RNA sequence: GGCUCUGUGGGUGCUUGGCCGCUGGCCAGACCUACUUCAAAGCCACCGGGGGUACCUACCGGUUGGGGAAGCCCUAGCGGC
RNA sequence: CGCAAGGCUGAAAAAUUGACGGAAGGGCACCACCAGGGGUGGAGCCUGCGCGCGCGCUACACUGACAGAGCCAGCGAGUACUCCCUUGGCCGAGAGGCCCGGGUAAACUCUGUCGUGCUGAGGAAUCCCUAGUAAGCGCAAGUCAUCAGCUUGCGUUGAUUACGUCCCUGCCCUUUGUACACACCGCCCGUCGCUACUACCGAUAGAGGAAGUAGGUCUCCGUAGGUGAACCUGCGGAG
């Protein structure tokens, strides 16, 4: 098993370095398609490349299906986008305290097919380990400070990113009374994300809509009665839980029923948790000039 | 990786199963087996609304009943069922003031 | 590539082109056709056999050694021996390919590793 | 899957390695499971709790079997050996050591002494008596094993075939069919046929699992099912 | 006395003779070269992919000059259609 | 540069598909039952959140103290790491450097010496927990966010009790679909909307109000015609 995540990781980034080299031979293709179908006059470096014309015959349909939409990008998450129900499970770190670990409990509740699981003593390469020997779709650690929680670490399994996040403001479900809160209902959430502009946005949407199992699309515009919202400004997340009933065709009451954040993700590395050297993807970078001044995501 | 599957239909007919079988001096059967047409009668004869009456509805229970002996209050209560399936899936100063 | 380029069944046929040639391992990217023009090849066939295979994950050392061995018989692929050098690896059996149970072969390298299990 | 639904129910998980042989127990309460990670699982899937439970061995299991009365199971694994599980209290019981007891070999094209061919020295099928006290157990050899399952001595093994038109039918083959170019059969004699759909060969290089060209001169002795 | 290397014979599948121009002969061989009525039925027959086609070849349709099997007819001929 | 760029104005629907339920039957859940375990809450310290609240940390004795003997880990290596500040004196023209004072485990196992002695394990509640899990123990690191009032790893020792049931509390879903054989089941229920039609009521042909329903083949012969020997067609007869 273990020969066999190996070698599908190392397949996988040969595949996406073939694909930067045949997008920029297929940003010059592109010119070639437009320019037979407008009749613009195009430039010689690429009319006169026999090659490209060669293979241009041979490469036309694929770039018309990426225009349609036909075909979707070779990502990690495209293999099983919506045919399966991604498990995902929530642990703490070594040795959890009480607000921890109802902490713990309360963002399984988050996720209707989430589990949770006791860390005790559990090291962190077999917890990888045994993630993949039960084809868990996602991981997602937790770290307190003292009784509150400091950062999530949602980690997509068999070798997909992480994203490491700092968490702020963080309102318990545990501190209300149960006169006031109650059981949780556990229905598949819609999911609504806001601001999410640049390719790193779409990024951390894909990485964070995928922790959620496919809504049924037959008639889900009207049915179903709890949300979850996923808001960015100046690049931190803030992320509420609410649940609703439509009281008019234009009126709808909301209840906030999950616990509120405001995460701040630093850290997005394109492999999994044991894998401290993999190659990130960004990172949140402090001590730098104009770090401050530019909004990613 | 095998392939994707495509639908493929196969029509079978109403004969015994004993034409499925491969040729040979005698079947393999009984006297009892040899009767059985290949085909149920779920597929000889199903009773549904392609298939009914003018005036007559066959409910869930395959039974003919009609539309004229049928009471209002089952007419109302099949309306309810069918409506629940479909939800599972210048002018004068005279007329003015008088 | 002759059919017309909207045509559904020469995006269906060209998707399982590629499909089963990456799958077999002569591609190595499911993206192109022009992958099928210049790139599918005798020299990868060959290269997807099995001494070269084996030469390659470093059951062996060269691919004349490796023929050797898996005449003499040491090698397996999942759970059958293999005596045939011809044997075309696939690269979802690249992950199985593997000694064989009694081997001399894996004798000398766990005595190398200091792992030697007589039991 | 269900049979009267026809959807998939689930996917259990658990094994590290492809899952090489499958048992519903005979009352209908335990599935056991055995694979290429040197592991078997007792999984029980009708209970409210779905559980599993690992029987850790020696090497890849290669067959699974069940007693008729419930309460054992012989799982047979690729160092040759079986051994005898009871599924209440998941402890081994009994085992026999069978490589010697099975190895009959030496194929055309095999460059080793039939004492040290390794792959013909395990038992791929392997099925309890309707009594319940005599294995049968089969691979890929000349011999059939008949054990006893709980004396655990070999009772009676039988020979396949006499057949020496199959290939690895005797143990000790002779030097007269070795000449200067290998064996006599083996040399390809498809050129020595007066009609053209004979001569032709269309083979595929390297097929061990099935080819519509298909050669298939001297095929070997295997016992595939018991 | 021991290791190694090499050679011959038997065995490594259920036991019916050596040879020939074989119903008979021979193992020391013998005789040497005859006899003849009417050439033949057709088909298939594996070169890797895309492309060129001036020349050669294959297939198909024709053109000049000769050739006449066979079919048809009758004024009968060295005939005629 | 042109259009956008002129105020019956003065803040707080759709529906033959819709709105809300009920009853029955399933599935699941340490936010449920059942059996146990462990926190917090009592005293002190303090981060944090808004004097209060919890989260950690410490003290609180049989599981004791003292002295010996023996025996066990894993992660950890950037010419890099250091706990203060000072009384004196050395060599110091001066800035400093010296010297001397003051403030690779824990655990465990075995053997002895003494014996409960301000030398007291946390109420109501509330929360969490089902196997290398709860709990004890130390060692290391400090990774662009968080974290020294701590954080995260890493090894060591390692149990009791459930592992059943939807009875309580709930959550999800069936009563439409999504496949066909065996086999089984057999029209779930209510309050309204919308649409179509029908008639009613009363003010000025008309917008409203209120309601209901949904059977002669073959051969021959005699004929008559055709293109004549023959031969063809049609008919009438016999075999």
């Amino acid at each position: 098993m273990l020969r066999k995540q190996a070698r599908q990781r190392r397949d996988y980034l040969y595949r996406r370095a073939l694909l930067l080299r045949d997008a920029e031979i297929a940003e010059k293709r592109a010119k070639l398609r437009a320019a037979l179908a407008s009749g613009k006059p195009l430039d010689p470096k690429i009319a006169n490349d026999k090659e490209l014309r060669k293979d241009f015959d041979y490469d036309v349909s694929r770039d018309i299906a990426k225009e349609q939409g036909e075909i979707d990008i070779d990502d990690e998450y495209s293999e099983l986008s919506g045919i399966v129900d991604p498990r995902v499970l929530v642990t703490t770190s070594r040795d959890p305290s009480s607000r921890l670990m109802a902490f713990s409990k309360e963002i399984r509740l988050m996720f209707p097919t989430a589990i949770r699981l006791n860390r005790g003593n559990l090291i962190l390469p077999d917890l990888v380990m045994s993630a993949q020997r039960e084809r868990l779709s996602d991981i997602i650690l937790l770290h307190e400070h003292r009784g509150t929680p400091t950062a999530i670490t949602i980690s997509h399994f068999p070798h997909g990113p992480t994203l490491m996040a700092s968490l702020h403001n963080v309102v318990l479900r545990a501190d209300i009374p149960k006169s006031i809160k109650g059981t949780v209902s556990e229905s598949y959430p819609h999911l609504i994300f806001e601001g999410f502009r640049t390719p790193l946005g779409q990024r951390v949407v894909k990485i964070l809509k995928h922790l959620f199992p496919p809504r049924d699309p037959t008639n889900n515009a009207k049915s179903g009665n709890r949300v979850i919202t996923f808001v960015n400004q100046d690049d931190c997340i803030e992320v509420r839980h609410h649940v609703y009933v439509r009281t008019n065709y234009n009126s709808v009451e909301l209840s906030e029923v999950g616990p509120r954040f405001t995460m701040r993700p630093f850290s997005i590395t394109m492999g999994t948790l044991e894998n401290k050297d993999a190659d990130v993807e960004w990172h949140l970078s402090q001590y730098t000039r104009t770090g401050r001044k530019k909004n990613y995501f | 990786k095998p392939k994707p599957p495509a639908p493929t239909l196969t029509v079978v007919s109403d004969v015994a199963t004993v034409a499925m079988e491969d040729a040979q001096p005698a079947t393999a059967q009984g006297v009892a087996g040899g009767e059985t047409s290949m085909i149920a009668p779920q597929e000889v004869y199903a009773p549904s609304k392609d298939t009914a009456e003018k005036g007559e509805v066959v409910t869930k229970a395959g039974i003919p009943i009609a539309k004229q002996e049928m009471s209002r209050e089952e007419k109302l209560r099949r309306r309810r069922r069918e409506k629940e399936r479909i939800r599972k899936a210048v002018q004068s100063s005279g007329a003015y003031k008088l | 590539s002759l059919l017309p380029p909207d045509n559904e069944v020469r995006r269906k046929h060209e998707t399982l082109l590629l499909d089963k040639l990456y799958d077999m391992g002569i591609l190595s990217t499911k993206a192109k056709l022009s992958a099928v023009e210049h790139n599918v090849t005798v020299s990868a066939f060959a290269r997807r056999r099995l001494p070269v295979v084996m030469t390659r994950l470093r059951m062996a050392e060269t691919v004349q050694a490796a023929t050797k061995l898996i005449e003499q018989g040491h090698v397996r692929v999942g759970v059958e021996e293999v005596r045939d050098p011809a044997f075309l690896v696939t690269r979802n059996m690249e992950d199985f390919v593997t000694w064989t149970v009694g081997s001399k072969i894996k004798q000398n390298i766990m005595k190398y590793r200091d792992k030697l299990d007589d039991f | 899957w269900s049979v009267q639904t026809g959807q998939l129910l689930d996917r259990l998980s658990g094994h590290e390695g492809p899952v090489s042989s499958l048992a519903f127990a005979p009352d209908g309460s335990v599935l056991v499971s055995g694979s290429w990670d040197r592991t078997a699982r007792i999984w029980s899937i009708f209970s409210r709790t779905q559980t599993s439970e690992p029987l850790q061995l020696q090497s890849d299991v290669l067959d699974v079997a069940f007693r008729p009365d419930s309460k054992q199971i012989a799982i047979s694994t690729l160092d040759g050996q079986l051994t005898f599980w009871s599924v209440s209290e998941a402890q081994q019981v009994s085992g026999v050591d069978g490589r010697r007891d099975v190895s009959g070999g030496r194929r055309i094209t095999d460059r080793r002494t039939a004492a040290n061919v390794a792959g013909t020295k395990n038992f791929n099928t392997i099925r309890y008596s309707m009594d319940g006290t005599c294995l049968l157990a089969g691979g890929n050899s000349k011999y059939i094993c008949l054990y006893s399952t709980t004396t655990m001595v070999l009772l009676k093994k039988f020979t396949v075939s006499v057949n020496l038109s199959l290939s690895g039918t005797q143990e000790f083959l002779n030097s007269k069919l070795m000449t200067e170019a290998g064996p006599v059969g083996l040399l390809d004699d498809q050129g020595e046929a007066s009609d053209l759909e004979d001569r032709i060969d269309r083979s595929l290089p390297g097929s061990k699992r099935g080819d519509p060209g298909a050669r298939k001169k001297f095929p070997e002795v295997r016992v595939s099912g018991v």
